[PDB]
RNA sequence: UUAAUUAACUAUUCCAAAAGUUAAUAACUUAACAUGGACUAGCAAUUUCGGUU
RNA sequence: CACGCUUACAUCAGUAACUAAUAAUAUACUGAUAAUUAACAACCAAUAAACCAAAACAACACUAAAACGUUUAUUAAUUA
RNA sequence: GUUUAAAAGAACCAACUCAUCUAUGUGGCAAAAUAGUGAGAAGACUUGUAGGUAGAGGUGAAAAGCCUAACGAGCCUGGU
RNA sequence: ACCAAAGCUAGCUCAACAUACUAAACAAAUACAAAAAUACACCAAAAUAAAAUAAAACAUUCACCUAACAUUAAAGUAUAGGAGAUAGAAAUUUUUAUCCUGACGC
């Protein structure tokens, strides 16, 4: 006895079946697509081919992403897409010596960052690379909207992105009811990331949260059979009246 | 040592363990430590009068049976509400906004023995 | 599972409350302190180390109370004394010559004149003479007498410079604090606690001291008569 | 941020398949430490008259500490992006005339 | 002073609200619809449950100042 | 309601009558209705066992039909 | 353990990171956390005890 | 009596054989039928305050400082 | 129970707790027993119920003892 | 002559197809000490794979070792190895549907 469908596609079959299929197709494709994250720890190489310094011949060199671990505490902050590097090393930088397991952790910082779109100061545990990415993107909300999920790797960042996208799509007057001119000035400088409302509330959602939201949207009480019977009787009476 | 196949009952335990066999509670504990029984929790067996009831626990063997026809919602509707609804529609007094006069109930919390929460035992 | 502490009592109570001792066991369950356990059943008497504590905030002036009775306390080495002030009683640490039916004063008024130092008096360090013996001293104004409490132990006030009190502890170390730290003048009761002679091994089991292990361990570098210089003066004045 | 590199080379897989990693492929060497490299300067355009940096409408390079703790949170300066640089350019063009 | 309360034995403070509750203008997706806990969802904050019908035995105790005999001048009984 | 207990199985959990809501009951709160990351292995094992049972039952039926056909050549 | 390789953790110390302070590029401090690289010791981790006699 | 085993307990019938370390027969096997009835026991108030002062015939004491309790005000569905 | 102003980690000696010596037993009554004979027996005492400390460890009035009949470090499964 | 021996069946094993994968029973009770209807909450947790083998030892290393891309070749090639044991690609090539499935398996 063997499995007709391998175990590697059971998740895809569960997505194409069940209530997972009733999800919006844009969210389904956003979850299906697998973009390689940006190199955060490993230093990548430029060209695909390289001359072997010992053999003096061309050989194809492929970049291998180093597996990184994200602790659950990283989801409460914005570490810029990094985490714990679990690996091995050779003490004294000598191969002939012993092998020692090592856990490299990023230097965490308790920092307060102010956002323009939401107008709130969040005390987020960010790191130096996070601050450098912010200053490179020239704005906190700019960085949030430009870096995708594969680069953020933070549920907090995804929630920030979804919230600010919903605000930009709905044009919430609650931002500055006292200064509509300032509200419009803030909204105009982010008009390149405008996403319609049909998709602005399906970016920062996980699988279980999306399933729960779809269940809440599809939850309806069962219609009593008396209504169906009365409808059928009215239809039959109309047919009998028109056939005469 | 001990057993794991027999059912864990009230007799296989110490004094501090007294599990009920499955009876339904009929009250609570009072003030001085006694048990106060509530007359609203005890089942009031509603038994009718069987004096002028002309029916026996058995039937005549010569009596013929009937075809197995389970009662369904459509047949119940056709027997109960269809005539009145058809008469009202023929007369022109049919109202899709109010169907309570035909037997339909909007909610269940209005009457005593509701159907979905199943307030009555039997 | 994890053990729960017995110290769940927010309200102050004059009557002794019950306590559950634990011999070297932390909240985990492993032995962390060797040589504790198997003691006699003891109660706990709540002690208010904050001496100057007014009953009502309306009249924060210095107040006088009367000693009721000096009893023994099994938790610590010193003897406790119940003192009533206003409408409430409290257990405090009795001084050397504190007897039944005595007067205790609690004041915080600092004055240019030195105040007569009694035994029951509780005045700030700045108002006391420069050569007195005190006990139950404090660290910060309004923190609590965490320091000397043992029977017979007493520190000595050395000098007061630039609004700052300097004391010498029983460990011959200097402690620099603010002059608003309330302290009790005199020596602690039961000055003969060191002269006691445990008659038999049973008294240690009664007090709750299990015997040491029998593993013969060779002496290391730690052993020997080390003559160390006196540690520096410990200061609590947060200088800007 | 730490930068690590593998000791043993990983065999190639050019048909879109994932590389077949092994136990010995976890041996990492710390080839570079980002926090130890010389820090760069942050360039910002002032929106007010700062005593230390200069007058309003000037681009200055300050250290990242002050740039992230003093100028941006207090609104004393904004980023040097071209979108905000165009505003300062048009302000200078309108100022130098009248 | 010295507070007579112990942090380990006191009632613990409720956990910090999830990061979804700090997003202005966004309804968090909780497990209040399934009437049971599931990991990955947000913590639903429930309103103060009010027993519309007064139950004698299982209700809270009314305050001292609510009673009609409550007076300002304290009496030493 | 169709619930998924800690054992990975799908059960039809009935509802009980309670005077308090679901978020204030001590007995109902400490119940777990979800699958842990260690239960998928046992779920797959049970699936494999049931598939094996069905497969060997099918093989038994097939062989019994073969035996009956070889015993009664009425065709 | 005075054998050969040297872990993780805990108490030292130093440097880098971060928070900052002064003046016309320069000097200085680290409450509780807290990362990486070096230093001193415990707790210790793996391995072995050449052959003819 | 508490803890633990659950019918091995009681009546009738049989033991050629099965269990008793052997016979007789039978509380220890077989088959059938019945059984332990609550007053004893289990579960069977909180909310704040007044409450320092040992049990040892406890008069009153020693040190190793000692388990075991009432009253007051508001709420404890009220009905074999 | 007796001596004792004593409930003195006092003394004689019961229930009780250990196991000094000898004799049977060594596939025995018993995978540690019986008989005779011993020490403690108001305390560093025995014991009922219930909870905790779990093996790179727990615990230990150090025997390298005990951790469900084999402990120089328990048992089961997996690598096998 | 006792004790005794003999049946051919219950059924399994290997695969191919395959709906597309936690069967049926779920009246009431079932994570209080499971099958106990019934009261003011609490709910959750991750942190590399190790060695037993080989190198006649054993420290760097030792295919798989419960992670998908399959097959014909390149090829056991380049390479990685106390350069020892051993490990080991890639670029680039081939693969035409269905039924004909039962058993030189007990
Ligand atoms: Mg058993
Ligand atoms: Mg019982
Ligand atoms: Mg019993
Ligand atoms: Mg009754
Ligand atoms: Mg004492
Ligand atoms: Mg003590
Ligand atoms: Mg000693
Ligand atoms: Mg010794
Ligand atoms: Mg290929
Ligand atoms: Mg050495
Ligand atoms: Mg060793
Ligand atoms: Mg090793
Ligand atoms: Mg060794
Ligand atoms: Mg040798
Ligand atoms: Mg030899
Ligand atoms: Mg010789
Ligand atoms: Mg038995
Ligand atoms: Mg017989
Ligand atoms: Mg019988
Ligand atoms: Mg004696
Ligand atoms: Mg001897
Ligand atoms: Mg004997
Ligand atoms: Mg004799
Ligand atoms: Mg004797
Ligand atoms: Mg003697
Ligand atoms: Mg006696
Ligand atoms: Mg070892
Ligand atoms: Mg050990
Ligand atoms: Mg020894
Ligand atoms: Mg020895
Ligand atoms: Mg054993
Ligand atoms: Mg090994
Ligand atoms: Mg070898
Ligand atoms: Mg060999
Ligand atoms: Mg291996
Ligand atoms: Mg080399
Ligand atoms: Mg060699």
């Amino acid at each position: 006895p063997l499995h007709k469908v391998p175990v590697g596609l059971w998740k895809q079959l569960r997505l194409w079946e069940g209530i997972y299929s009733r999800l919006p197709r844009h969210y389904l494709r956003s979850l299906e697509e697998a973009r390689t994250p940006t190199p955060v720890h490993y230093r990548p190489h430029g060209a695909k081919f390289k001359i072997n310094p010992k053999n003096w011949q061309r050989e194809r060199v492929e970049d291998v992403p180093i597996p990184v671990h994200y602790p659950p505490e990283s989801q409460l902050g914005l570490w810029g897409g990094e985490g714990w590097v679990l690996g091995h090393r050779y003490v004294n930088n000598d191969k002939l010596s012993k092998r020692v397991r090592k856990v490299w952790k990023p230097q965490l910082f308790q920092r307060e960052l102010y956002s323009e779109i939401l107008d709130k100061r969040f005390t987020v545990t960010v790191t130096m690379r996070t601050l450098d990415l912010i200053d490179q993107a020239c704005g906190f909300d700019f960085y949030i909207l430009k870096t995708p999920k594969e680069d953020l790797c933070s549920k907090f960042g995804m929630d920030l992105k979804r919230g600010m996208l919903l605000r930009l799509a709905r044009q919430d007057p609650q931002l500055h009811p006292d200064d509509p001119a300032r509200r419009a000035a803030i909204y105009d400088r982010y008009k390149a990331f405008v996403i319609p409302e049909a998709e602005a509330e399906w970016v920062g959602l996980t699988l279980d949260e999306a399933v729960e939201k779809q269940r809440l949207l599809e939850e309806k009480d069962p219609i009593p059979l008396f209504k169906i019977f009365v409808e059928e009787l009215l239809g039959q009476l109309q047919q009998q009246a028109l056939s005469e | 040592g001990a057993d794991r196949m027999s059912k864990w009952t009230s007799k296989r335990g110490p004094r501090t363990f007294c599990k009920g066999r499955g009876a339904k509670g009929t009250g609570f504990h009072g003030r001085d430590g006694k048990f106060v029984q509530i007359k609203e929790m005890i089942p009031e067996l509603v038994v009718p009068e069987l004096a002028g009831f002309k029916l026996k626990p058995y039937v005549n063997y010569r009596a013929p049976e009937g075809t197995d026809t389970p009662l369904t919602a459509k047949q119940l509707f056709l027997e109960t509400a269809a005539p009145a609804i058809e008469k009202d529609f023929k007369a022109g007094t049919f109202d899709p906004e109010h169907l309570e006069k035909y037997g339909f109930e909007p909610t269940q919390e209005g009457k005593l023995f509701q159907l979905y929460p199943k307030n009555f035992p039997r | 599972a994890t053990s729960v502490s017995w110290k769940s009592r927010t309200k102050y109570t004059v009557m002794p409350v019950k306590m559950r001792k634990s011999g070297g066991r932390n909240h985990t369950g492993q032995i962390q302190v060797h040589g504790i356990g198997g003691g006699h059943k003891q109660r706990y008497r709540m002690i208010d180390f904050l001496r100057f504590r007014p009953e009502h905030e309306s009249k924060p002036g210095p107040f006088e109370e009367k000693v009721i009775a000096v009893r023994y306390d099994p938790c610590r080495s010193a003897d406790i004394a119940l003192v009533a002030g206003g409408n409430r009683k409290r257990w405090i640490i009795a001084t050397e010559n504190m007897k039944a039916g005595d007067t205790v004063l609690n004041s915080d008024h600092i004055g240019r004149m030195a105040v007569a130092a009694r035994e029951g008096d509780a005045h700030p360090l700045g108002a006391l003479p420069v050569g007195t013996l005190i006990n139950n001293v404090e660290s910060e104004p309004g923190r609590g007498a965490q320091y000397i409490r043992a029977a017979g132990t007493c520190g000595v006030l050395l000098r007061k410079v630039n609004g700052t009190a300097i004391i010498q502890l029983p460990s011959k170390r200097q402690m620099q604090v603010l002059e608003t730290c309330i302290a009790t003048v005199g020596r602690v009761s039961n000055v003969d606690h060191n002269k006691r002679v445990i008659g038999k091994a049973g008294r240690n089991r009664w007090l709750g001291k299990r015997p040491n292990s029998g593993l013969w361990q060779r002496k290391g570098g730690w052993a020997g008569r080390k003559i160390r210089p006196l540690p520096p003066m410990k200061s609590y004045v947060k200088l800007p | 941020t730490v930068i690590v590199e593998r000791w043993w080379k990983v065999p190639l897989a050019g048909e879109g398949r994932k590389p077949r990693l092994h136990r010995r492929h976890r041996v990492y060497k710390l080839v570079e430490d980002t926090k130890h490299r010389p820090k760069d300067n942050l360039e910002l355009v002032l929106t007010q008259s700062v005593e230390e940096l200069g007058v309003r409408g000037d681009l200055v390079s300050v250290k990242k500490s002050v740039g992230r703790n003093r100028l941006l949170p207090q609104g004393l300066a904004v980023y040097a992006s071209p979108e905000n640089k165009k505003l300062f350019e048009e302000e200078k063009l309108l100022r130098q005339e009248g | 002073a010295y507070e007579w309360g112990v942090r380990s034995t006191r009632k613990p403070e409720p956990p910090p609200l999830d990061r979804v509750y700090e997003i202005p203008g966004l309804e968090p997706i909780t497990y209040a619809g399934k009437m049971h806990f599931m990991p990955g969802l947000a913590r639903p904050v429930f309103p103060p449950w009010d027993p519309g019908w007064t139950h004698p035995k299982f209700r809270r105790l009314p305050p001292l100042h609510e009673h009609p005999l409550y007076k300002d001048q304290a009496c030493y009984v | 309601a169709w619930r998924r207990d800690i054992f990975g199985r799908i059960i039809w959990h009935k509802f009980k009558q309670w005077p308090i809501p679901w978020y204030l009951n001590k007995k109902y709160n400490r119940k777990r209705f979800f699958a842990m990351p260690y239960v998928e292995r046992f779920v797959r094992m049970r699936i494999e066992k049931q598939a094996r049972i069905k497969a060997r039952k099918r093989s038994l039926e097939r062989k019994k039909e073969k035996f009956l056909q070889e015993k009664f050549p009425h065709l």
